[PDB]
């Protein structure tokens, strides 16, 4: 006559780790490390812009491939891998800080600069390198100023952008470095060239660096870009002599957005808060081993395939 | 560690599929099995308690390294050293967490087995003795309804004490 | 967990104020309530060891409060700082959760140690009722009770009587 | 007869979190996260200097607002939200690194460069932009060198400072960027302008550049500031022919101090080791939630308003 | 905490170099001492396990971001400094906690293995013995040197001595 | 008759810390924080390189001190306190990034530029500041160009290097800054000196500037070194008038290595994965207090002399 106490067990237990013991068998366990991701950019509930083959830099200066991305509002901005910033050769000074400001924004507006040029300047120049609708063109947001009368000295010119708004504006310009002394003289005259840019807080000077001899060597025609922020109430003045690629518009970065670099297709039916190069991570687990490079609200990356949390007692089979 | 699960209890019962802890009994009419509701819930609630903290969620981060373009060599190295540092910290914390949690989970399940066993011992009072394998040898006839009163915690020890004592003693 | 606090003891005594643990009793001369100083002090001391560990580097600025920070290094600083903060915040939460889990079960423990001390003390003169009380099977006056609290009770003195009582 | 065992309880207990329960009632608990703080700078026990409306850079070049702050010794240096660096407008290359260097120091002495100029140089030029006694002045630690005889070519000039001391010195100079061709010509002549500076450990060189800009304190002209450390036993040589704003004193940073940016008022009767933009934090608690940006020796900042550490048993009151 | 090691057992036994826990008996033949191997290996096995976790660290490869022999740019130096010090405060606090927590559990574990051996013997003795306040069992029948080993051997059959034992307990 | 249970103890216990007790006595314990290191760079199993008094930078430009270190291969590169980069006094732009690129590298190959100069140029400038075999010399990988006919105008000159390899190349050059007018005139002639460098990803202009300066290694004149990465298939051109310190070879960094700055002698018979200024760390403990600066695979640094882990029960003496 007898009453016996005991506990359950299962035919197949799971192995977990404790302070005192690896290989400790328990009745049940769940995974604390998310190892599987969604290979798509879940954009439900997000006002987003996919930039396609348009690089964020391209947005501000108006490269043909960004003509549909010159303005917008968004809470999310998506950058793709081989996007185009430039149609004419050259590069942007301080490029990564500018790209991050753009990728941090919630949108862009454009404001016209109001710049006009005297009779002795041709401002409507274009180039075979920058094709738009099958025609020679140029950056939408800029003007290639040259001497209307070739070989002649570019006139000492003055231009002033005034920010009459209540937020900082981002103005970009370019400096043209000619491919030879022959090219430079024809566009801008024999005179020494100086391009001066001055605000209340920013000052700088630019001198076109003149290339040599063949076009296929390293010193050939390029337009390099510079930028700065213009504060509300402040003016910025360009004093130039030939070589300035002048802004016909400046940009205004608006609010905050989340910046995503990824080549994953946009899926509008799923919602997510964490992204990486490879797509999205949606999970309640506190750790992930998908990527050390994530943006948004994410589980912390860990160097482990599996970390099992016991959800049952020691499993003691008969 | 408490004394029961993988302790003085020899093994577990695969057969008992309706709870975490329970009772097997032996009397003139045969053999029966039953699960204890309260003790299994107490263990299960504490597990789900743990799980709830686990899935507790957070801070928005933005990119500090370009996927598709080059970063300046020196700040690149700094970011690298820093991320790998942060990652070793979370790795270690995640190992610690589950190791500590798992230990405590195990020991907690043990403790609820013991507390059940202890409750029963105190009920039977002077009417049973322990066989050291988790069974109570009862010193009077105990029919199905009597077994029920034990698992149900209404077993009155004084009702059987007289018989029990002279059976324990002769 | 140990079976006592919020366990086989139905509830606490709001009327005890001179300790965390203590004795109630019923006999001929009436009832009483004394707190146990030893058990109360092993618990409290353990608590003050944690508050000790609790209350035990110099940093300078790397973020201008009043002037602009270069943008790229600014984001690296934000990221690093937010990551340190996530770490400390997770550490803060785990510390307290883990510590609170232990403090409660330690409290429970010390109570069971006192219950266990008394049980071996009384030996074969008493039987537990399951609600935390020992039914003493002999006459036990106020000086017998303190004898149980003082841990000065000699079971052999009352044994033969108590045993005649338990068996009839 | 019986004896019974029990634990205390309280009418009103407090809720804590555990590993298994977020709503667990206990007899007593206490905070781990500091929430209050002090909206003043506790400076008791510190040799401090409040800079007021003087910006740390201004100490070194000698802006008027910094006249009571050109030298000193301190262990705490306090900077304020709109402190002034420049009377004559411009900017300083690597300005934030310089500001942090000054804000980590425990003081500054000044040391004359001993620079001298030939007859054809007027070295005491002044401007409306920098004012002392409501009149035209200039940076106290620099000199605006111009042609004594206007429109004339500024002479080729050499000036050498020699660090004969045993610690490194900080030398600052400016480069003048005029606002117009005419103005540049009046000051320095029509000749090409070149400034070159050189020590054993440093080489750079500069070109005054003319351009139209907005008025800042009424000027469209600008001075760009530069600086370098001159080591013990080394010399630094200025070669220039117009445009140099020449240093008349150098600085030496002495020792170490804690730098604070905050506009909370200074309070001399209370002491602290932890500071932020609002004034101070005094607490034994390991965690605080007042601000993610603190300097000194502080509790660690956390993203929670409250974490209670139980300081008693479970609370099980009568039914 | 379990009630045993710093509790109802007055003090440890220095004399027992034989193992971590064990037995001391007293019978007509004499007094003696033995160490229980199961219980000690239980404790040690959990210890060597904590130690395996302590050294089981595979490690990330770090490179230099601070020059030993040349000066680093000031602002970047200060970010680096602040980061490394913030990492070090974390590891320092982690190392303190790890040990403090581990040590608390190691003691209480050792206490538990002790209480579990005691309970095994208490139950095994059944109705032939009673406990004093200390860690001893008063056995109410003559126990042989062979009988004593039969208690540590876990081979002691209580039904064999019960009648005798029950009689001494009551008379 | 009586049977008794107990635990062991020892005369001399060891204090450890717990959550509840500062001073808690246990039976045994071991250190968890490493305090001892090896006073050697244990280099066994590493293809290592001890640069001795050669500074990483000097490897690329070929200072006399680095003659034994102009090409090579390694998984570990050791830099030393006495290390020399410059014989002819000067400085290098972004010197720490460059140094770091070299110290992560796993070797260096050197490729001729092929630069030739006509009869107006003496390409074999040498100096007493750069002794090589008891004779006056110059950077091994660079050439000091000067007018063959002393005092005459250095000719307008164009040199172009094409990377025809499949990896990037690092090319370094220098700009001479004379210490007097007389020197500048003798070396290059009285003309205005201009040097411009251009690739697809670099454009810059430099102007030699005369200035009086202290003598370093006997010279008051200086050389400013510049550098850039030339990508596969790209070309980089030098247009120069005098003042150019031209590359005769360019570099190629190969693969990955671990850079060590240390004071400790090498031991090629001991093994290690962890290094600091003072040597190596070989320990199984998770933590150390040797140095907060380490490279490789190391325990984490902690601000504590000791941290004892209990390996036994409470000690309760008789
Ligand atoms: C830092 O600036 C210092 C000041 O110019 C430089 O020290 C100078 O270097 C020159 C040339 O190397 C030395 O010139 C010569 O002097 C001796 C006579 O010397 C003795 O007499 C002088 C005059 O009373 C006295 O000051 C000295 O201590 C000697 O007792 C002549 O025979 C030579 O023709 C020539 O004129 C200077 O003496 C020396 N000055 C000092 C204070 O040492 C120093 O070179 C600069 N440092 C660097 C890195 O370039
Ligand atoms: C930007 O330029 C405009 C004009 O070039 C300046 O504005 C004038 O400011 C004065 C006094 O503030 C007013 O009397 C005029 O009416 C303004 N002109 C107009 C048409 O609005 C302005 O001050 C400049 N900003 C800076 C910072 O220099
Ligand atoms: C580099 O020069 C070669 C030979 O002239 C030429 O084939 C190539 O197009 C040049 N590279 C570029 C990108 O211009
Ligand atoms: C850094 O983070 C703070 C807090 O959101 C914010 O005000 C600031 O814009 C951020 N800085 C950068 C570099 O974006
Ligand atoms: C950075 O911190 C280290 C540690 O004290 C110190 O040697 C060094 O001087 C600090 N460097 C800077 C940037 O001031
Ligand atoms: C002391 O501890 C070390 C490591 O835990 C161990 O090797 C040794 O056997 C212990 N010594 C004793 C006295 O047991």
């Amino acid at each position: 006559d007898k009453i016996c106490l005991g506990h359950h067990a299962v035919a197949n237990g799971t192995i977990v780790k404790t302070l005192t013991n690896e290989q400790e068998e328990v009745t049940n366990a769940t995974e604390t490390v998310e190892s599987t991701g969604i290979n798509r950019l879940c954009m439900k509930g997000r006002k987003h812009k996919d930039l396609g083959n348009c690089h964020p830099i391209g947005m501000l200066i108006g490269t043909p491939a960004c003509d549909l991305h010159l303005t917008g509002m968004w809470d999310t901005l998506i950058e793709r891998e081989n996007a185009i910033a430039y149609c004419y050769p050259g590069a942007t000074v301080n490029v990564e800080a500018l790209r991050q400001k753009i990728m941090e924004s919630g949108g862009i507006n454009k404001i016209s600069t109001g710049f006009t040029y005297g009779s002795s300047i041709n401002s409507a120049g274009t180039t075979r390198a920058c094709m738009r609708n099958g025609g020679n063109s140029f950056y939408a947001e800029l003007k290639w100023l040259v001497s209307k009368s070739a070989g002649q000295n570019f006139p000492q010119t003055t231009n002033t952008y005034r920010n009459t708004d209540t937020a900082e504006h981002l103005i970009m310009w370019g400096i043209h470095h000619p491919s030879s002394t022959q090219e430079k003289n024809d566009l801008y005259g024999t005179q020494s060239l100086s391009i001066s840019v001055g605000s209340s807080t920013y000052r700088n000077n630019f001198v076109p660096v003149v290339g040599a001899r063949p076009q296929v060597n390293g010193l050939s025609s390029r337009i390099d870009f510079h930028w700065t922020l213009v504060q509300p109430g402040d003016n910025i003045t360009f004093s130039h002599n030939g070589g300035l690629i002048a802004p016909s518009r400046v940009s205004k970065l608006i609010g905050r957005g989340l910046g995503i670099q990824s080549d994953a297709p946009i899926d509008n039916n799923c919602e997510s808060k964490c992204f990486w190069r490879g797509g999205s991570i949606n999970t309640r687990l506190p750790f992930q081993n998908l990527s050390p490079r994530t943006v948004g609200q994410c589980p912390k990356y860990v160097n482990r395939r599996s970390l099992m949390l016991a959800t049952g007692m020691r499993n003691v089979p008969e | 560690l408490f004394g029961a699960i993988a302790g003085f209890l020899e093994n577990g019962w695969e057969g008992m599929v309706d709870g975490w802890y329970g009772f097997r009994h032996q009397n003139a009419q045969g053999t029966g099995q039953a699960a204890d509701y309260k003790s299994t819930q107490a263990a299960i609630d504490q597990i789900t308690g743990k799980l709830n903290r686990l899935v507790e969620k957070n801070t928005e981060f933005e990119s500090i390294e370009s996927e598709f373009s080059e970063i300046e060599h020196q700040i690149g190295n700094v970011i690298n050293w820093t991320k790998d540092s942060i990652t070793d910290i979370w790795t270690y914390q995640a190992e610690l967490l589950v190791a500590m949690e798992n230990q405590h989970t195990i020991d907690m399940a043990d403790s609820e087995m013991l507390n059940l066993y202890e409750r029963v011992r105190k009920q039977l009072r002077q009417n049973a003795e322990e066989d050291g394998k988790g069974c109570f040898e009862i010193y009077h006839a105990c029919d199905d309804s009597c077994m029920e009163s034990i698992r149900n915690n209404t077993y009155d020890h004084s009702q059987y004490r007289e018989e029990a004592l002279l059976n324990r003693l002769n």
